[PDB]
């Protein structure tokens, strides 16, 4: 999945909650 | 302690190598590689 | 092995990147979150709360709550200058303020602040000052006249203590530095539109305090480290 | 996440006053530019993107520098450090989290290690970096068998290896991090936030066998924090930080300092 | 072939002129709600500023080398226009230059009229040193191109005409709004420029958004008993905007 | 982005007068080669992709050496560099923006690192950057607590590791960056460029604690524009730069140099 | 891990590059861009502007505007030259003008240029010159018949003081090398088709201009470093 | 998405605006 | 960081090889490519041609 | 394909058994 | 194209023959 | 997109026309 | 600032190893590194 910005993908490679980039507003 | 490098400015303790004989920042606990210096 | 490409600037490491990486606690779970009233979301929710000015900043009165209130006589019949200070949020002496020190958080700033004042006096005390806000690009107001000449408020105190007023952001470009050079973003004067006044068996004197926060307009921008606070030398544990 | 516009005003002359009001409340007098003044309308841009916790705390800092000093001799009894985990130790980052009551959040830890060489050569240098929790055992010595580490989690690096990193969720028993603690021990005692933020104690020990150079480990550590929420925020920090986990601030033979600068008169600034 | 321009209570006129050119291609015009960043009601005073004011008439002989004046600054003293900008801090506007000089069919010369944006120049000296606001205020008088030392000079600014008082070649001067007075043709060139500047508006004493420019390319020759011909110019706002009043400043 | 093609044209003879025209306008004579001699047709491919900003403005160059001397003695007083951001010192970059009058775009910073040896070993050598803006505090010791980069962007560069590199969006709090300008300071003073593009400053500072090598640390600095828009040209600089910020050009003794060749005779090239 | 695999070229650093490089401001959002006018968008857009040529680079005038302009006698009765110059558009005396300046700054061109000239002298002063483009693969023309077999134009000056020609593209490859050796592109003799003539009591003299620029045609490529100007050593800040 | 220049593919890897790879025309 | 592992075979360069490899002249426009005559495809093409045989091979 | 824990992708690049990381519960 | 073992993902990034992983059976 | 030879995948991570890989026939 | 190897031509400040000893290029600030050499 990907997204608009202040487009480009990101999923989460990682099994894990924590290890996920900077959320969201 | 010696290898005529590494040398503390005591009489026991570890050793501090030469670069630190008389340069402004203290490194053996003693004090007195920076002591009675100034040529 | 997939063909790949190595990157100018691979291996480094950047205090504000942002990836992933793997974790060292696998399966924990987190415990759960709950109600915890009063929270924050942004910044500026603060910016948006009044602190107090610490207007009065002489060598005299500085570490005691003196230095937050000012004196009004009632034996001053005329034009008289009370006090002033420069503008740029992150000035002095507004930088020691909520909104200020935040905004000594950052590098640019732009927005209308929001000055009020409330007046200590008794309750038969009566006066008429006038806040007034002059632009950049001159220099401090020495008369009245001079003064009253830009964006003002004459306030009059009668039974509500307060009264807000406003510094419209009135500047050339769209943000300004938080951190000021010889530059400035204008002078707030207040002076005696009449005079204070009392009657008999009455305290001659009488405080005023003074509040800042910043307006719906009001906005950051350039994270960056604050310079009101200092370490020299380590602390212990 | 964006900021109203600015919409044009007109002179009024009613008799309702927006302006005055009363800070008795404890209310922020909800007045805006317009109310005051015969205004323009703007369309304005500027966006609170930035100033969103996320991207505060979301920012690296280092909270703890660990010095770690080889000794030829004796290798097998030292060369290994200890360190009480908190950020309470680095006024920068400390006085920002400082900012809030309680917070919850997520970490990424990053690590820097620096060889600063003492003999001629360096040879072939491997740290190891663990993790024991309150209750696991400490290790004594740099041959201490809790380095085998069959459940607490470490972190191995050696010369040319690029700095290592990773993940921590968010710890503690609580809904949150207690910034701050107006409470004691059950044994009344160590009033404070040590009380509480007992994350345990993070070690390092030099791997590499017993060699020939002597040479000084410098691992300093930095942190980022991650999926943010925060509660209650205070009045930012003013003077010095002294010691950990207290507010304390008078210093030996020297005056209260703050950061307001003094003027000569109030009617000139 | 003719022109005749007019501009509040004013009204300039030409029997003979080279087409009018307009600065970059874009007429003057307000400010947009889109793009202010003053927020407080703008002041436009309208025909009693966007006027022409005629300057102070300077002299070309068979060996000036040049001149020139900045705008706005130039009129600092023209009425209203010249008020309101010390008056408030905040303002705006483009404006229409005329640039008049007739002479004769038995004369011969070459003027290059040019307007240049941000105008900076270079001080005459080696070493750390700068340029004195002084100079480069002058007013309706302008700047000419005297060869025999100053004060406190080394404030000055050079007087290095060919090279643009800038470091750039004369000669590619054209590549900014230009036009050429060439006394077998017209006599007189005309320019209207918008406002150009990286924001909305600017303080009006402590920057000069352009900058009048004008070079003898080609010696004034002839064999008339008037041997020296005076070169006026005559200004004009469009569209003035003021913000920030407060009092006047000296 | 094409050319147009050149069309075939036919021995005119008319009343009408395309070649002849008047500069006085300030207009460029649109002539083309048609209009002035019988012809062929040509399908031109050329393309201008090139000659676009982008493309221009588009390749990174050098725009500061910093040079860094490690000093055994006072390690933690000195050791540590500063620098006032700006493309004001390098000519070839400075010269191209400099053709323009006004200019947006973002930056590509691409560092540099070389260690000049200067015991028998290097030893482990590193690096670190931060960006300190104007306001934040500067550094004045290898040790000042500022490197904690609390907030400020800080970038570590270690012996081995390639070249690091970082985007940076368009500073400035305007439309767009200044190139020249003819204005002063609130306090008539410093006539100059120097009176806005105040970005701050660019720090370094060696990391590896005390140790035993005197060496040379030397950086370069590159940097390439992107998403570019630029405004009102400007004639080409033609005599070498002096100072930063300034147009000056009259250098200490020596004459007034061009690029300009001179010849005997204009009847003979 | 998904298996990957190194290539040759990795990690260097490559000053023409192209690569996504993570930012060092997050969350920063650039100032709001606005109405500027007279934009950019391709070097090209320059070349097409009229530069003015430093035909008479003689020692003697050298460093002022006498360079700029050239002087017709009234005196001379007869073909004589009266100026040329190369055409390759970084060659001397053109490599200081506009169009030339930034060809300086690519290797390769190709397209025709527009050559303008403007006569000076007085309002009753005629003459009739002869612009002449002689194709290269010879030598420059020493009478005004060897001259005129070529491309030109024969000039009346009248009421238009202006005139443009063309130069038109004519080389053997597509493109030609900024930067010639000892090869050419032609050059342009100018001669006296009449006779410089006045009436009495007028300046015997008259200047005569001349500009430069690049037609719809006109094109440039291969990025490389300028020539024409030089740093040795440093610049104080 | 991938286009046609002077095909091939290109995404934005990164979460920010000025990361992003040169403009197009 | 998308988890990847390295091969056995990474960093090498091998004069054969084939692998794609930035441009170090952006937005270059090749000259456009025109009627040449007599082409080439294939080295077979060329040894389908008759060549002329060194048969009296002596020091001679 | 991918899922949810306590989304993200996760494939086995591996042709064995044992190879593939840690199972699921 | 993905496959089952003693699933996987697995292309062939070569240009050529040999460069193949192992064969099936 | 991906081909047969003497299958496998291969688009052009390059922005530009040279740094392709080497042509078919 | 001795060791044999590195040492400043001059009284005080910092020291310059033995490789630019009369080589051409100056590095001790006194100038002296590069004084009276021409053997
Ligand atoms: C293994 C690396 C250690 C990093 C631990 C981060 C924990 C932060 C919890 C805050 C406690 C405090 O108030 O000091
Ligand atoms: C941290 C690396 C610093 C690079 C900063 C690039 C800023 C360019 C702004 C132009 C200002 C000037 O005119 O010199
Ligand atoms: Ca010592
Ligand atoms: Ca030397």
């Amino acid at each position: 999945a990907q997204v608009s910005r202040q487009n480009y993908f990101n999923i989460n490679y990682f099994k894990d909650a924590a290890s996920n980039g900077a959320s969201k507003l | 302690c010696r290898i005529h490098e590494i040398s503390c400015g005591a009489h026991s303790t570890q050793c501090i190598p030469v670069s630190w004989r008389c340069d402004g920042e203290n490194d053996c606990d003693s004090g007195e590689d920076e002591e009675n210096c100034g040529n | 092995g997939l063909p790949v490409f190595i990157t100018p600037g691979s291996g480094q490491f950047l205090t504000t990147d942002d990836f992933q990486s793997p974790c060292a606690l696998p399966w924990y779970h987190p415990t759960k979150e709950i109600s915890i009233p009063g929270e924050v979301k942004n910044l500026v929710e603060i910016c948006q709360v009044d602190s107090l000015v610490p207007i009065n900043n002489t060598d005299t009165y500085i570490n005691s709550e003196n230095m937050y209130s000012v004196v009004l006589q009632s034996s001053i019949n005329a034009p008289d200058k009370i006090f002033s200070i420069r503008t740029d949020v992150a000035s002095q002496p507004l930088a020691t303020t909520l909104i200020g020190e935040i905004s000594s958080y950052f590098t640019h700033w732009t927005g209308s602040l929001r000055f009020s004042f409330m007046f200590c006096g008794t309750a038969n005390t009566t006066v008429k000052l006038l806040l007034a806000y002059t632009p950049p690009g001159i220099a401090e107001p020495t008369t009245r006249k001079d003064a009253m000449l830009g964006t003002h408020v004459i306030w009059d105190v009668g039974l509500q203590s307060t009264i807000s007023m406003v510094v419209p952001w009135i500047s050339a470009s769209h943000y300004r530095n938080t951190s000021p050079g010889r530059s400035t973003s204008g002078y707030i004067t207040c002076w005696y539109q009449t005079r204070l006044v009392i009657p008999p068996q009455t305290p001659p004197t009488a405080r005023l305090l003074c509040f800042v926060s910043g307006c719906k307009d009001f906005c950051l921008r350039m994270a960056r480290d604050t310079n009101l606070h200092l370490q020299s030398g380590a602390i212990a544990q | 996440l964006v900021v109203p516009n600015i919409n044009s005003s007109n002179p009024t002359t009613s008799n309702s006053a927006p302006a005055l009001d009363a800070a008795e409340t404890g209310h922020t007098s909800s007045v805006q530019p317009e109310d005051v003044i015969e205004t323009r309308y703007v369309q304005t841009s500027q966006t609170r993107d930035e100033m969103s916790l996320e991207s505060f705390l979301g920012r690296s800092g280092c909270i703890h520098e660990s010095k770690l000093e080889v000794t030829l001799a004796n290798y097998n009894k030292e060369n290994f450090t200890v360190w009480a985990i908190n950020l309470q130790e680095m006024a920068q980052i400390r006085r920002k989290f400082e900012l809030f009551t309680y917070t919850r959040f997520d970490s990424e830890i990053t690590l820097v290690p620096c060889i600063s060489a003492l003999s001629q050569d360096i040879g072939h240098i491997t740290m190891q970096y663990m993790y024991v929790p309150p209750g696991a055992p400490v290790p004594n010595s740099r041959d201490d068998y809790a380095w085998q580490s069959g459940t607490n989690a470490s972190v191995f690096w050696q010369h040319g290896q690029a700095y290592p990193r990773f993940s921590l969720p968010f710890l503690s028993v609580a809904s949150a991090y207690y910034m701050f603690y107006d409470g004691y021990d059950e044994q009344d005692q160590n009033y404070g936030t040590a009380n509480t933020n007992n994350m345990g104690s993070l070690c390092s020990r030099i791997v590499t066998e017993k060699h020939i150079h002597k040479v000084h480990i410098m691992t300093r550590i930095y942190h980022k924090a991650k999926h943010v929420k925060a509660w209650c925020p205070r009045p930012p920090r003013a003077l010095e930080y002294t010691r950990a986990h207290r507010t304390n601030f008078k210093i030996e033979d020297r005056s209260i300092q703050t950061a307001i600068v003094t003027r000569p008169i109030i009617t000139t600034a | 072939r003719i022109i005749q321009i007019t501009r509040g209570d004013s009204t300039i006129t030409s029997q003979d002129v080279a087409n009018a050119i307009v600065a970059y291609g874009v007429w003057p015009h307000y400010l947009s709600s889109k793009d202010a960043s003053a927020i407080d009601k703008p002041s436009q005073p309208d025909t009693s500023s966007n006027r022409f004011y005629t300057l102070r008439s300077v002299t070309w002989s068979s060996s000036s080398k040049g001149w020139w004046w900045k705008l706005p600054d130039a009129l600092k003293d023209m009425g209203i226009f010249g008020e309101n900008m010390f008056y408030h801090y905040l303002g705006r506007s483009g404006y229409t230059i005329h640039v008049q000089c007739n002479a004769s069919k038995f004369h011969q010369g070459t003027l290059i009229v040019a307007l240049i944006p941000e105008h900076q120049i270079a001080s005459a000296l080696h070493g750390n040193v700068n340029v004195g606001y002084n100079y480069t205020h002058p007013g309706e008088t302008g700047r000419e191109v005297k060869a025999e030392t100053r004060l406190n000079p080394d404030l000055q600014p050079t007087e290095e005409y060919w090279l643009n008082f800038d470091g750039t070649l004369l000669g590619n001067i054209t590549i900014f709004p230009h036009q050429f007075i060439n006394l077998r043709s017209n006599n007189s060139a005309t320019i209207i420029a918008p406002y150009v500047n990286a924001v909305p508006m600017d303080s009006m004493r402590s920057h000069n958004n352009w900058s009048l420019v004008i070079i003898p390319i080609c010696p004034l020759e002839t064999s008339s008993a008037i041997n020296t011909i005076p070169i006026t110019i005559s200004i004009s706002p469009m569209c003035a905007e003021f913000s920030g009043a407060r009092a006047k400043r000296q």
